[PDB]
């Protein structure tokens, strides 16, 4: 006679067909248990007496152990939802609390059951079929099909929210001033009326969903805020989290490392200061989840600091669509970057970090942009607009950089904040050859099949030198040469290389690096008052270069 | 063919399923933009809302077709495009107007309107599904699907294709000097007339197209005027080749010589006709870089004549139309950006240059975006096909901005090349 809602026409993959995983029986025990449940359901709707004709079967297996006084009904659609088409996505973008609006009242209504309410397209019911173990060898067994959204199936989260939304439609209609977003099962009716009139509205609504045939735990009161939602704690003027179970354990296997990071990397969003670079590297050199990853020196330290800021649980605010967003950033450590976005001094809405796993050589600036960058992409999703950046860098330092930098770049306007440490440059390379500066023609080749190689030079002032090196790389050495040069050269000097490689590393004027060597060079270039670095064709015999090349291991002196 | 008020049954490729491309988060203002746009499209029966029995979804942005008070919806039907293809089964088999890149004036009129007058096959509609995002996930997203030929879908022109000629025929009949070749959504009307007149022939057309119904919004600022400037009047004849050139001199140092050698030693990968040793001996011995050396008598020749070996192309004038056209771009000096477009490494079918001056055109991103649209539009004029870019910009930044200053109605395909520290030397 009456299904309120209308059904979302369904279908499965072309050529494919429903599942027939037959009945894997068990004794007559839980069979009464289920028989009780699927009969209390059989009522008129939730399910139905399948004729003989039923070809499909997706096995219901009773597991009461999960439910106390109650015997839980848990089906498994594994082979059905395999055969089902796909539906538009059931959005999984946890609205980050940070982009939520201040509210005086917020309530919550369970609706996970609704599934069981919404009717199912008739023609797709012919496949939801589950079979109950009867008592004999003969023909008839207890056949029952679904007539609603079988929790567990594919598009149930799907066709429900749809159905759900087309149900809220009218209430939402007559009630132009009450927010009602949902998250799978949790309905968050929100408003700005004293708890009283609020449950007046939340009253009418429950009756509404009810008239549109749905559940409600009880004609009871309703809310219970703060909430435990997707790891969040939501009061009104506040939001945060506390589930910090952080290890003081002797050993630590990758699994309890991933959780280690995975946990702080969450604290990250509201605690002002978490760092996690070190703990990262660890994953390096492993596969199995429970393995030996000898913890490291600095690592214990990071693990040591945040261990503190956690002491006093923090709190984030809600956003004023009216007000302007703002983010400042500070250079935590050697590559880590910490930021935070507020609207009013100290009233943070959220915070974060940034480490450049990007590149193998970088500088504060670039990093600082990736940061400024990461924040904007974020900010756009979280708030639908971009913050006003305040950053520890003077235009002059950055304007003289985005300009020489060969890559395109666009920063939403920023605002110099003199809160040291300051992002700066340590050396610029004299964009033109020097005079009276000794000229060092350098090199350092190795045998691609060895451990040892050598690097050296030949100057105009007549000086010639070679150094031999233990376990190096043909590339690696060309950077040794650059390095040797800067060593026995004056406060100003010209260097000539044939290594597009060494050229390209140094030219990018990097300051932070992991190549132990490149960190050496990046050091001498600060003690230098002036450095000119230039390239030349390889083995092309150009006066100064033709000399260091035959002065280095030419094959083998032979 | 023409089907009167009836449907034209479209389809997909061999083993091809609709697109499932993810929508990118937009800003609050592009959202409302689209929301206003689509709501009205909905009332005009153009688009329609969709239940969850539709897993499909192609991206959409809000750009200002023109930076007017009015915004515009730009659908990114790329992926949808690849997955369909039954059309060259068109009535004609003429290649692209090899002379169009030659005309004096190539004005670009965009008839994307027309399209919204043909019903899409009810069956194919589903693949057109797009989703207007929602700020910070609060709402599922808004979902519509097209009921008419959609702009940008590389298949609506094809359906419509017949009605085109049927309309164009006359103008083409009488005006038989003018080349009219169409691409994706707009037409490319060319000719050698003197501006003042060309403009009208374009305008006659416009008034013609509009006479039959096919509206054209592509109106230049004013009615019928007289004084010249730079708009969408591409002038194919004048855009030339910015060659790789060597310097001229009375103070060349050793560095100077050196850099030179380096640069010519490179050009020898393109024009192996080059020579250098007689310009490489000048540096014999380890001298200062600042030292100044007289450019010798026998030396002065090389440089001089290599300066002619460059002014003459190589063995790659050959464009295989079924090979991908790639474009690269180096951000030179400042204000300026240089490019190239090959199909095969080191044999560029063209090498250009872009530039402007920081006024409102302040930053790198809008510049690059414009150097892109620019290189692309050229390319369509020459081969009737957009190239695959290798932009020198972090994808994030490109993806957060690329829309801001975009005006075209096509999306080339790009990738983010990450580094040029010598090739920057004027390619
Ligand atoms: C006390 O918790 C809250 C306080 C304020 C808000 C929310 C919850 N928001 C919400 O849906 O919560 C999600 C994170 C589950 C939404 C809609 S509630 C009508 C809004 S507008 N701000
Ligand atoms: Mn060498």
């Amino acid at each position: 006679p009456i299904s309120p809602i209308e059904t979302v026409p369904v279908k499965l993959k072309p050529g494919m067909d429903g599942p027939k995983v037959k009945q894997w029986p068990l004794t007559e025990e839980k069979i009464k248990a289920l028989v009780e449940i699927c009969t209390e359901m059989e009522k008129e709707g939730k399910i139905s007496k399948i004729g003989p004709e039923n070809p499909y079967n997706t096995p219901v297996f009773a597991i009461k152990k999960k439910d106390s006084t109650k015997w839980r009904k848990l089906v498994d659609f594994r082979e059905l939802n395999k055969r089902t088409q796909d539906f538009w996505e059931v959005q999984l973008g946890i609205p980050h609390p940070a982009g939520l609006k201040k509210n005086k009242s917020v309530t919550v209504l369970d609706v996970g059951d609704a599934y069981f309410s919404v009717p199912l397209d008739e023609d797709f019911r012919k496949y939801t079929a589950f079979t109950i173990p009867s008592i004999n060898n003969e023909t008839p067994g207890i056949r029952y099909q679904y007539n609603v959204l079988p929790q567990g199936w594919k598009g149930s989260p799907a066709i429900f929210q749809s159905s759900m939304t087309k149900i809220l439609e009218p209430f939402k209609k007559q009630n132009p001033d009450i927010v009602i977003c949902q998250y799978m099962d949790d309905l968050y009716v929100g408003s700005d009326l004293e708890i009283g009139q609020h449950r007046t509205k939340i009253e009418e609504l429950r009756q509404h969903l009810l008239r549109w045939g749905l559940t409600t735990p009880d004609k009871k009161h309703q809310k219970e805020p703060p909430f435990l939602w997707m790891g969040y704690e939501l009061h009104p003027d506040k939001w945060t989290v506390q589930p910090i179970v952080l290890p003081e354990k002797d050993s630590w296997t990758v699994n309890d490392i991933q959780k280690l990071v995975g946990k702080l990397n969450w604290a990250s969003q509201i605690y002002p200061g978490i760092k996690v670079r070190q703990l990262s590297k660890l994953l390096r050199g492993t596969k199995a989840l429970t393995e030996v990853i000898p913890l490291t020196e600095e690592a214990e330290l990071e693990l040591a600091e945040n261990r503190e800021i956690l002491k006093e649980p923090v709190h984030g605010v809600y956003y004023d669509p009216s007000k302007d967003l703002i983010a400042e950033i500070q250079k935590q450590g050697q590559g880590q970057w910490t930021y935070q976005i507020y609207q009013e001094p100290f009233k943070n809405l959220k915070t974060g970090k940034y480490a450049r796993m990007r590149g193998a050589h970088t500088n504060d600036v670039k990093q600082l942009t990736e940061a400024v960058q990461k924040i904007t992409t974020e900010s756009i999703v979280i708030w639908g607009k971009t913050p006003k950046f305040k950053l520890p860098i003077q235009k002059e330092t950055w304007e003289t950089w985005w300009t020489e930098y060969w890559q395109a770049t666009w920063i939403p306007e920023w605002e110099f904040v003199n809160t040291p440490p300051l992002v700066k440059l340590w050396y610029q390379l004299e964009k033109e050859p020097i005079v009276g500066a000794e000229t060092f023609y350098v090199d350092g080749a190795a045998n691609r099949e060895t451990k040892l190689g050598k690097a050296g030079y030949v100057t105009n002032k007549g000086r010639q030198k070679v150094v031999p090196l233990t376990n190096t790389t043909n590339q690696k050495t060309e950077l040794q040469a650059i390095y040797l040069a800067l060593q026995d050269s004056g406060l100003e000097v010209n260097i000539v290389t044939d290594s597009q490689y060494a050229l390209g590393i140094i030219q990018a004027q990097p300051d932070k690096s992991e190549s132990e060597l490149v960190n050496q060079i990046i050091e001498q270039l600060i003690k230098k008052e002036k450095v000119y670095l230039a390239w030349v064709p390889a083995h092309k015999g150009i006066g100064g270069n033709e000399q260091v090349d035959k002065l280095v291991s030419a094959g083998i002196r032979k | 063919p023409i089907s009167p008020i009836e449907t034209v049954p479209v389809k997909l490729k061999p083993g091809m399923d609709g697109p499932k491309v993810k929508q990118w988060p937009l800003t609050e203002e592009k959202i409302k933009a689209l929301v206003e746009i689509c709501t009205e499209m909905e009332k005009e029966g153009k688009i329609s809302k969709i239940g969850p029995e539709n897993p499909y979804n192609t991206p959409v942005f809000a750009i200002k077709k023109k930076d007017s008070t009015k915004w515009r919806k730009l659908v990114d039907f790329r992926e949808l495009n690849k997955r369909t293809q039954d059309f060259w089964e068109v009535q004609l088999g003429i290649p692209h107007p090899a002379g169009l890149k030659k005309n004096k004036s190539v004005t670009v009129l965009d008839v994307g309107d027309a399209y919204f007058s043909v019903p899409l096959d009810e069956d194919f509609r589903k693949y057109t599904a797009f989703t207007i995002p929602s700020i910070n996930n609060e709402t599922p997203g808004i979902r519509y699907q097209y009921n008419v030929l959609p702009q940008g879908w590389k298949g609506s022109p094809a359906i419509f294709q017949s009605s085109m000629t049927k309309i164009l025929e006359p103008f083409k009949k009488q005006n038989p000097d003018i080349v009219i070749c169409q691409y994706m959504d707009d037409l490319y009307v060319g000719s050698d007339l003197e501006i003042g007149q060309h403009r009208t022939k374009i305008e006659e057309l416009r008034q013609h197209l509009l006479r039959w119904g096919l509206t054209t919004p592509d109106k230049k600022h004013q009615k019928e005027p007289p004084f010249l400037w730079m708009g969408y009047e591409l002038h194919p004849d004048k855009w030339t080749v910015q060659p790789i050139v060597l310097p001229e001199k009375d103070s060349w140092t050793v560095n100077d010589i050196q850099k030179l050698v380096g640069k010519l030693n490179w050009a020898s990968q393109i024009y192996p006709g080059i020579k250098v040793r007689q310009l490489s001996k000048l540096l014999r011995g380890t001298k200062a870089l600042t030292e100044v050396i007289p450019l010798t008598e026998e030396a002065e020749l090389e440089l001089a004549e290599n300066r002619e070996i460059l002014k003459e192309p190589v063995h790659g004038v050959y464009y295989d139309p079924s090979k991908d056209l790639i474009a690269e771009i180096q951000k030179q000096g400042q204000g300026q950006w240089t490019y190239q477009i090959y199909q095969e490494p080191f044999k560029n079918l063209k090498t250009g240059k872009y530039a402007r001056m920081r006024g409102a055109h302040t930053n790198d991103v809008k510049q690059l975006t414009e150097a892109v649209q620019k290189i692309t539009t050229e390319s369509i004029v020459i081969w009737g096909k957009t190239p695959k870019f290798k932009l020198p910009i972090q994808k994030e930044t490109w993806e957060t901005w690329w829309t801001e200053y975009w005006q075209a109605t096509w999306i080339p395909e790009w990738e983010f090349v990450n580094t040029p520290p010598l090739v920057k030397l004027w390619y």
